[PDB]
């Protein structure tokens, strides 16, 4: 995360720190939906361009986290993966387009004050608060820069959500309907944006209706890291919804 | 680097 | 559900540090 801070104990129960096995590093963020269920990018798992095509057997999450490197004993839970979803119309080729992703844990976690899972939209829930100008949060242990260093604890940034053809025109990349985007202005002031290492990590916003924290996006792509007129690009959770459902009462 | 973790 | 309620926020009805912006915005 660029130019954000550091996030309160418990801020956000449901991050998730996807953690590759060997070598031992942070290769995604996100986040718990259920006791078995976690919700990412596909990218993070499945990246043709660059080898990128890891195996259930590849990784472990790591839930309840606070500091990035060190293993927070009573507190963190480490779980092994049951199965990953990838969206089968994942468009890795052109766009990332329905960049989405799902793991089954291979045991339920037991919830905690550090671990809960956030809620996922309905179609009332995005309407009203998915709108332009609307300020949503991003959380993960990214890099602080696109080039540099690394947090020692989970950084946090609110961002508001941009007008579509803003988004449009910020780059030669073809948005879709199944993508938002955030961010600042140039003539804003304020910064922040995600940057490596935050992909797959939640985009949440607190219904001023029920005060329930939902996420309404994914860290999906950007061009650099907090760069001005540029501006980061979210998975639409709601949009993706039915395969998420689809998938979850299936194998669920 | 990250601290060792467990059995896990 | 339960989701989206957090043990050391909603739960207690306590506030995290930025969450007004948020509000403010919508
Ligand atoms: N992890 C799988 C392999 C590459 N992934 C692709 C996505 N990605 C990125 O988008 C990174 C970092 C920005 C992170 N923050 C935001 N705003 N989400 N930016 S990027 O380095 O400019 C980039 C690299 C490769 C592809 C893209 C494209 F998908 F946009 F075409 C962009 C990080 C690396």
């Amino acid at each position: 995360i660029v130019e954000g801070s550091d996030a309160e104990i418990g801020m956000s129960p449901w991050q998730v720190m996807l953690f590759r096995k060997s070598p031992q590093e942070l290769l995604c963020g996100a986040s718990l939906i259920s006791d078995r269920w976690v919700l990412t990018a596909a990218h993070c798992l499945l990246y043709p361009p660059w080898d990128k095509n890891f195996t259930e057997n590849d990784l472990l999450v790591r839930i309840g986290k606070h500091s990035r490197t060190r293993y927070e004993r009573n507190i963190e839970k480490i779980s092994m993966l049951e199965k990953i979803y990838i969206h089968p119309r994942y468009n890795w080729r052109e766009n990332l387009d329905r960049d989405i992703a799902l793991m089954k844990l291979k045991k339920p976690v037991a919830f905690s004050d550090y671990i809960h899972p956030v809620c996922l939209p309905d179609r009332e829930t995005a309407a009203s608060l998915l709108q332009a100008g609307y300020k949503g949060r991003v959380t993960g242990w990214g890099n602080l820069k696109e080039t540099w260093g690394q947090p020692s604890v989970l950084q946090v940034v609110n961002l508001p959500i941009v007008e579509r053809p803003v988004c449009k025109d910020s780059t030669r990349i073809r948005i879709t309907d199944n993508m938002f985007c955030a961010g600042y202005k140039p003539d804003e002031g304020k910064r922040g944006d995600a940057c490596e290492g935050d992909s797959g990590g939640p985009f949440v916003m607190k219904s001023p209706f029920n005060n329930r924290w939902y996420q309404m996006g994914i860290v999906s792509w950007g061009e650099g890291c907090d760069r001005d007129g540029k501006y980061g690009f979210y998975t639409h959770v709601f949009r993706l919804k039915k395969w998420i459902q689809k998938v979850i009462d299936q194998f669920g | 680097d990250f601290e060792e973790i467990p059995e896990y | 559900a339960d989701c989206g309620l957090r043990p050391l926020f909603e739960k207690k009805s306590l506030e995290d540090k930025t969450e007004r912006e948020l509000l403010e915005s919508y």
